[PDB]
């Protein structure tokens, strides 16, 4: 009967907590799902999303652009060391490669 | 007086060690190595015996497969002697470094 | 600056440290050891100042006096001695029941010491002679009571193993204010330790349901006897659930540190907002013993397996202390300097 | 009238307008970000389920999620993800 | 402790190389192999100790080693 | 020792940086990326790339601590963005003060001052067979001065370039007149 406050606002997040809790309940992982588990997991997913969009926006600024296309995601992931170890066996579509010519091939 | 031409004892040791199934590392030095490089993760751990035996099995199998691929790299370079850049080529094509 | 961040060395000089405390100005550190030795360091010079052999059995309690010239301890041998920092001689010694928890001077007078025995009642003593006043306990059933003076020295807060806090007047034993802590729904919880700030009226209660409650020292005086106050701030950990071991306040009473009894970490909160601000990890498999805080400067002294660590801000330097006429910039700065391009004060020098 | 499709477009757009206030995003990059969020969710959820099965429990708590993050992310990235999750749970309780 | 990477001696690397099928070996293979083995063992020991800490124990059992190796992508039959 | 009053009591120097010790791809500045992708990572790398020590050649010099590769960025020369007539007042002023000239011009309009304000790109000596050079690049409308490299440079080797009077360079292709 009070005013409804969503669980994302109560924790200070941007990703939803109710949707993550539903997808854990309806996903055949365990029988019972605790209270703090979707809050922890939505915090982790928001951190990784912000960490990749920072570098992608920086590359998009350096190419004299406004929007972000898959080339900037490719450069952002492949230049960082730990994002490259996380996304190691992953193909990003319309991404291309990094410039790399071996030393013994140029005169 | 009697000496074998160099290569003969190498070939028959290849046959002798590919025929048997045993552990090829001494196990008290390996146990000390495991406890030492586990000491930097949690102080005063307490291993079982089958845990150290499982680690020794896995490590021996890894090194034998790495030496087979290293030997193929060295034969590809038209040599016989194995050099460490062959190890580097094998571990970089495989996807480890 | 503010609350510390970096690990910054250690003091691996004398083994088997057990407890620690600072004086009012934070220039000394007294630490009892495993064989009756009290080693005092310095933070002005970062060196050992004085080592005094106390006893043969270990020391589990220490307290500085107000002037800083007298120590007091409570070893396993039921020995409470008013020591000296100059001579280093035991003066007073008389036996108690065999476990003793805590000793504490009066915060204005070096005559009154408040000894808390384990299986007894609080006993307020004098040092001009051998008087002792056994303070009253309400329940008289469990005999597990912790107590301490407040900041100024006007009252003594007492707590039992049933969650009933009492307020006794410091000299006439006036049971004037009391409350029972609202723990969950119906069950009551124990009281582990009571600590007080250095500036203001706030204090903290370390209960046994692993929740730390931050009260206000004036709401109790407002509510009077058998009132029901509620805490200003409730601080806990719910991931690891973290049963706590030791807590104290910051320099001006702004931040709270709380060491853990399971994992060797240190958690720091704000008092005003109330959010977690930093966790300070360390050696993974040790065990925590004591937590200190330097009263005017951000230094924490954590004892764990005889090793005292000091988290001290990681001073990194620059130029322009050598060449004051130069400004080491980072990127280009454009300007022109000027819009026109070309007494008898006698001050005491020996005033302290 | 069509059947609804749940996604993560609006939330990624919120995070982007926090971190770069004058930057947009195209359609294909939003599809790549949606696939990335689903992938990382399924890895961490599967590992936490397997831990709860190994220790003979019936409950996924936040401690299993913490151990799965610690097993699955490399180094300093795990060191910061643990901090973000603990801070959000602490702000949620009070 | 500073030794025990020296305890992996230099007839032992020779015997592993001959089970691998190698006829003639250089003299830098020894230090290169010691580095390879130390990196592999660190990556396995770290995950085994993580499983042990989550189970709230103090001993590393054989199943924690098996689960660590199974995460690496290297299954091991005979110890479960 | 308290009595032998001797000479060598004054040197008239701004920096007492001459010390007793004087202990003289993957990275983004070495990749083939466009220019603002390299310029952003430049200032984070240059703190650990090089340093200043006691040069045997002339006073002080720039000495690396890590293997600079071929054709990459090393450091930016950045100070006061002054105009090319305050340079004349400062040349006469530090002619009266005895302090040398630190004046790179970006183009034929404005000059960068490195006397009162700047970074560690002052302490780079002159030579005749160098291993570094310079360009002027464009990062968001503004212009900058980047010291590149010419070949792979080993840990300890001094960095020099052509500035464009007898010099202590001593190289075989010397000119002995630096104007
Ligand atoms: N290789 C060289 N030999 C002789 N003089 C040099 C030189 N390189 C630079 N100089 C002179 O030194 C000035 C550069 S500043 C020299 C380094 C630093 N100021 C120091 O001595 O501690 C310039 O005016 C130039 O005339
Ligand atoms: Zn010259």
């Amino acid at each position: 009967r009070a005013k409804a406050k969503t669980r994302s606002s109560r924790a200070g997040l941007q990703f939803p907590v109710g949707r993550v809790h539903r997808l854990l309940r309806k996903g055949n992982y365990a029988e019972r799902v605790g209270a703090g588990a979707p809050v922890y997991l939505a915090a982790v997913l928001e951190y990784l999303t912000a960490e990749i969009l920072e570098l992608a926006g920086n590359a998009a600024r350096d190419n004299k652009k406004t929007r972000i296309i898959p080339r900037h995601l490719q450069l952002a992931v492949r230049n960082d060391e730990e994002l490259n170890k996380l996304l190691g066996r992953v193909t990003i579509a319309q991404g291309g490669v990094l410039p790399n010519i071996q030393s013994v091939l140029l005169p | 007086p009697h000496r074998y031409r160099p290569g003969t004892v190498a070939l028959r040791e290849i046959r002798r060690y590919q025929k048997s199934t045993e552990l090829l590392i001494r196990k008290l030095p390996f146990q000390r190595l495991v406890r030492e490089i586990a000491q930097d993760f949690k102080t005063d751990l307490r291993f079982q015996s089958s845990a150290v035996m499982a680690l020794q099995e896995a490590s021996e199998a890894y090194l034998v497969a790495l030496f087979e691929d290293t030997n193929l790299c060295a034969i590809h370079a038209k040599r016989v002697t194995i050099m460490p850049k062959d190890i580097q080529l094998a571990r970089r094509i495989r996807g480890e470094r | 600056q503010n609350y510390p961040e970096e690990a910054d060395g250690t003091l691996d000089c004398i083994s088997m440290a057990l407890t620690c405390t600072f004086n009012r100005w934070g220039t000394l550190l007294a630490v009892g050891c495993n064989d009756g030795r009290i080693v005092i360091w310095d933070f002005l010079t970062r060196g050992i100042a004085k080592i005094i052999s106390a006893h043969i059995h270990p020391v589990c309690s220490l307290c500085w006096s107000r002037d800083g010239h007298k120590l007091v301890s409570a070893s396993t041998d039921n020995i409470v001695s008013q020591w000296d920092v100059l001579s280093g001689d035991c003066d007073q010694r008389f036996r108690f029941p065999s476990p003793i928890l805590k000793v504490q001077y009066h915060p204005r007078d070096q005559n009154k010491v408040l000894v808390c025995p384990m299986k007894s009642a609080p006993v307020m003593l004098t040092l001009s002679d051998s008087k002792h006043v056994v303070l009253p306990v309400d329940d008289d059933s469990d005999l597990n009571v912790v107590a301490s003076f407040d900041r100024r020295g006007e009252y003594i807060y007492t707590g039992n193993a049933k969650g009933k806090i009492l307020v006794l007047k410091t000299d006439s034993q006036d049971l004037v204010a009391s409350f029972r802590v609202t723990t969950g729904t119906s069950n009551t919880t124990a009281i582990k330790s009571i600590e007080f700030a250095r500036k203001g009226s706030c204090f903290l209660i370390n209960t046994a349901d692993r929740i730390i409650r931050v009260y206000d020292g004036r709401e109790i005086l407002t509510c009077g006897r058998d009132g029901e106050p509620e805490p200003m701030q409730k601080l806990q950990d719910l991931v690891n659930r973290t049963p706590w071991k030791k807590c104290c306040f910051s320099g001006d009473g702004e931040y709270i540190v709380a060491g853990s009894a399971r994992q060797h970490a240190l958690y720091i909160w704000e008092k005003s907002i109330g959010n977690l601000v930093k966790i300070l990890h360390g050696t993974r498999g040790e065990l925590l013993l004591d937590v200190a805080w330097h009263p005017v400067r951000p230094i924490i002294a954590s004892i764990s397996s005889g090793v005292v660590s000091i988290w001290a801000q990681n001073q990194v330097e620059n130029w322009s202390a050598f060449a004051p006429d130069f400004k080491e910039l980072d990127e280009n700065v454009e300007y022109e300097e000027r819009e026109s391009e070309f007494e008898d004060e006698e001050v005491d020098v020996t005033s302290v | 009238r069509k059947t609804r499709k749940e996604s993560y477009a609006i939330y990624v757009y919120k995070v982007l307008k926090q971190v770069h206030p004058d930057t947009g995003i195209s359609s294909k990059a939003m599809s790549i970000m949606n696939s990335f969020v689903n992938d990382v969710f399924e890895r961490i959820a599967g590992e936490a389920s397997r831990l709860a099965h190994y220790n003979k429990r019936s409950t996924i708590t936040s401690r299993e999620i913490q151990t799965a993050v610690r097993l699955l992310l490399p180094g300093e990235l795990a060191k910061h993800a643990v901090s973000e999750g603990t801070k959000a749970v602490t702000c949620y309780t009070s | 402790l500073r030794d025990n990477i020296q305890g992996i001696t230099k007839p032992a690397i020779r015997r592993l190389a001959r089970r691998g099928g190698v006829k003639r070996i250089s003299g830098l293979i020894y230090e290169e192999t010691r580095g390879v083995l130390k990196v592999f063992l660190e990556n396995v020991i770290r995950d085994a100790v993580t499983y042990t800490e989550h189970a709230k124990r103090k001993t590393v059992t054989a199943m924690d080693v098996v689960y660590a190796l199974k995460r690496q992508g290297r299954t091991l039959y005979g110890f479960g | 020792a308290r009595a032998e009053v001797h000479l060598r009591k004054s040197a008239f120097d701004m920096f007492n940086f001459l010390a007793s010790k004087h202990r003289q791809a993957r990275r983004a500045t070495s990749m083939d990326l466009p220019m603002p992708m390299r310029f952003r990572h430049l200032k984070k790398t240059s703190k650990e790339a090089v340093g200043v020590y006691r040069s045997p050649i002339h006073g002080r010099g720039l000495f690396c601590k890590r293997n600079i590769d071929a054709g990459e960025m090393v450091i930016e020369y950045a100070g006061n963005v002054i105009r090319s007539i305050q340079t004349d007042k400062r040349e006469k002023y530090y002619d009266s003060k005895g302090i040398g000239c630190y004046m790179f011009r970006i183009d034929d309009s404005e000059v960068v001052d490195a006397t009162m304000h700047g970074n560690a790109a002052r302490f780079i000596n002159h030579s005749c067979e160098p291993n570094c050079y310079s360009r002027v690049i464009n990062i968001d409308g503004q212009k900058h001065i980047v010291i590149f490299a010419m070949r792979k440079i080993y840990r300890g080797e001094e960095l020099t370039y052509d500035y464009k009077l007898p010099c202590n360079c001593g190289a075989k292709k010397c000119r002995k007149f630096l104007n």
